[PDB]
């Protein structure tokens, strides 16, 4: 009856918390964009008056706003100033896209992500490297002993999407292209709308804290009100059954 | 006189639903549990003359296949699967089965078993070098490190058999292990091939997907329906008691 | 039953049962006690 | 059950891993030739709710996990010990 | 007859019986109306029973007119 409406209401508020809890758990994650749940009411029944049916979440939109930078003396970490995604080769063979700028080198040269996934285009670092320079425009140069000039290696090309909110979150700090975010556009950082690169800095999470606390306050109070609604409907049905 | 049975059926089947709901809530902490969905279906009685009697019967259209909240336990053998993924384990009757419980244990002789079911990889059940720090990669690659020896070893051993199959194509067996349906067996073969596109995370255990809001609403609805059917039964019984005096000439 | 429509049937469960309680054998932290008779094991081993 | 306790627990575990790294770095301020550790955090799998094309999909997170702990191999400062057996390295290199 | 009222719509897209929009159809059975109908039917049944019981004595007493 009116129980199948408060049930949808309760589902909505638990979805809101699962979004808020996800945002609060990823405070220390580098390059994390906060999710925001969007709710929509269901079909109305017309007999004229209109009787509602409940609420249904539509799509959690993520905010692609540039977070703050934090300084780590590591020379393998870079941060993006603007919109753009580093391209990463998955074990299957398809390409994912990430904003976590914490990179390493694996045993065969080569820049990889924190989970060891390779970063494309592939940038092979020599063993006799003394200092690695990742420039403003993505030029990765290496200094070698004796040489009075640095040896160029490669370009860190950034991928720009037309709609960044439509990317599918794999999980492990990777976004993959979807129908709503097709046609990834490779570009040198600084041109064709791509952002620039800062070496030695890591982008921090976008999540604002006070907003999430107030949001949990609101979610808890709405959840309590909906539980009261369920209790009142149950009590009415219990009174009816005694007839 | 038979209207006292129709309502009775509903009441009885109400209890059935309650049992199912309890069976869900008893498994609130079970790892990799898939809550069974319940649904009443109405069956009309066909025959002359006025189709007035329509009974109910409860059924369980499979399980709810939304992945649960993950539990981060710092154990490398614990695995959590990407949505719509299954581990393949040898069941009791020497046949394949699919499970979500990723709590893998190592036997004394090195056999990988989940809940006593030996896990099956690409080459069959897995034999681990007795005593080894097992590390599972993101796609199921198993690396074994033998104690005492150097770490430049971490030689790989095998790869788990991860299967993609949606909730419509799978039915539960009486042992709690999921299998393919007859239609899905006909359309996708008997034994499913391992999909390399399924990602598996090591060090996290997946919990159950029992929604408590749904359980509470189901209990309230079941109680109210049971009371309504009891009232109908009482009314019918009283009416027949009054009606059984006409026979007095 | 024989198959657009939902599947029929009724498979009631029976309940929950604990199967095995496991201990996580991960190396713990070291606490310093200056007495010369306490030692701590660095790895996978037990005293007999 | 379905509850944001299993997400906030991973949040607490992540912050505790960070605090463990911080404490380990603090305990070794006087150790000679020590490289500071940094914890890299990356969130868990995402569950996708299938809807009845859409500009954005409905995806709910599950938590975060520590995956990579890095040691910064940067050249630390030199301190003078008149003991003639002590040596220091200018650049990358390890004694065997 | 089968009632012609807006079937109740519940948003359950996972159900195989959900339409393109995903709304499963639940019956239009109102609870209060059916309890009232049960009570009214019972009281009409009992009233007709009482009418038959009342008539019966007169029926049996009619047949004593001849003998």
């Amino acid at each position: 009856s009116s129980l199948w409406i408060a049930k949808t209401g309760l589902d909505a508020q638990q979805t809101n918390m699962d979004v808020i809890a996800n945002n609060l758990a990823n405070v220390s994650t580098n390059g994390f964009k906060r999710q925001r749940a969007v709710f929509e009411d269901l079909l109305y029944q017309t007999i004229g008056l209109q009787i509602g049916t409940g609420v249904r979440p539509v799509a959690t939109e993520r905010l692609h706003s540039q977070g703050n930078l934090s300084q780590t003396n590591n020379s393998k970490d870079v941060a993006i100033k603007g919109q753009g995604f580093f391209q990463v080769m998955l074990p299957d063979g398809t390409s994912a896209y990430t904003r976590d700028g914490s990179f390493q080198v694996d045993q065969n040269g080569q820049l990889v992500t924190a989970g060891g996934f390779q970063v494309q285009p592939a940038i092979t670092i020599p063993a006799n490297a003394l200092s690695i320079t990742i420039g403003r425009d993505g030029v990765v140069s290496v200094t070698q002993q004796g040489q009075a000039a640095p040896v160029q290696v490669g370009q860190l090309n950034l991928t720009t999407f037309m709609n960044d909110t439509g990317l599918e979150s794999i999980g492990e700090n990777l976004y993959i292209e979807t129908q709503s975010s097709g046609a990834p556009n490779e570009s040198t950082p600084g041109l064709n709308g791509a952002g620039l690169l800062y070496q030695g800095y890591v982008e921090t999470s976008n999540v604002n804290v006070a907003e999430e606390l107030v949001n949990m306050i609101q979610v808890q109070r709405a959840y309590e009100i909906n539980s009261k609604a369920v209790s009142t409907t149950d009590q009415m049905l219990q009174k009816l059954t005694q007839l | 006189d038979h209207a006292i049975y129709t309502a009775m059926g509903a009441a009885s089947q109400t209890l059935n639903q309650q049992a199912v709901t309890a069976s869900n809530l008893a498994n609130a902490s079970t790892p990799g549990f898939r809550a069974q969905l319940n649904a009443l279906r109405a069956v009309p009685v066909d025959g002359l003359s006025l189709a007035t009697r329509t009974l109910v019967t409860a059924s369980t259209p499979g399980a709810d296949m939304t992945p649960g909240q993950l539990d981060y336990t710092s154990r490398p053998l614990d695995v959590a699967l990407q949505q719509d993924g299954w581990l393949v384990v040898q069941a009791a009757d020497g046949a394949e089965g699919y499970t979500r419980n990723g709590n893998i244990q190592v036997g004394p002789t090195g056999q990988l078993t989940i809940q006593g079911h030996p896990v099956i990889g690409e080459g069959g059940p897995i034999t681990v070098p007795e005593g080894s720090e097992i590390t599972i990669a993101a796609d199921g690659t198993i690396s074994a490190l033998n104690p005492g020896d150097p770490p430049n070893t971490v030689a790989p051993v095998g790869r788990l058999k991860l299967v993609k199959a949606e909730g419509n194509e799978v039915q539960r067996s009486d042992d709690g292990l999921f299998r393919l349906t007859a239609e899905a067996q006909a359309e996708r073969g008997a034994v499913l091939a391992a999909d390399p596109s399924i990602r598996i995370m090591s060090g996290v255990l997946e919990g159950s997907n029992v929604k408590p809001v749904e359980a509470m609403t189901d209990m309230i609805a079941n109680a109210r329906r049971f009371e309504m059917q009891m009232k109908v039964i009482t009314s019918v019984d009283e009416n027949e008691g009054r009606a059984n005096q006409l026979l007095s000439m | 039953g024989a198959q657009t429509t939902l599947p029929s049937g009724l498979q009631i469960g029976t309940g929950v049962r604990p199967v095995a309680t496991e201990r996580l054998h991960s190396q713990g932290n070291l606490s310093q006690t200056n007495n010369s008779k306490d030692v701590a094991i660095k790895g996978q081993g037990f005293f007999q | 059950m379905i509850s944001s306790l299993w997400i906030a627990k991973t949040g607490l575990d992540a912050q505790q891993t960070n605090m463990d790294v911080i404490a380990n770095n603090l305990a070794n301020v006087s150790t000679n030739g020590f490289k500071r550790q940094r914890a890299v955090f990356e969130d868990l799998l995402y569950q996708t709710i299938r809807q009845p094309t859409l500009p954005s999909g409905l995806q709910i997170g599950t938590g975060v996990r520590p995956v990579a702990t890095e040691r910064l191999h940067s050249q630390g400062n030199l301190s003078q010990t008149n003991n003639s057996k002590d040596v220091a390295i200018k650049g990358q290199g390890f004694f065997q | 007859i089968e009632s012609q009222a807006p079937e109740k719509l519940v948003y359950e897209p996972g159900n195989p019986l959900a339409d393109a929009n995903g709304y499963v159809k639940m019956p239009n059975v109102d609870v209060v109306g059916e309890m009232v109908n049960t009570m009214s039917a019972s009281r009409s049944y009992q009233a007709n029973i009482e009418v038959l019981n009342t008539v019966k004595s007169m029926m049996l007493k009619t047949l004593t007119l001849g003998q």
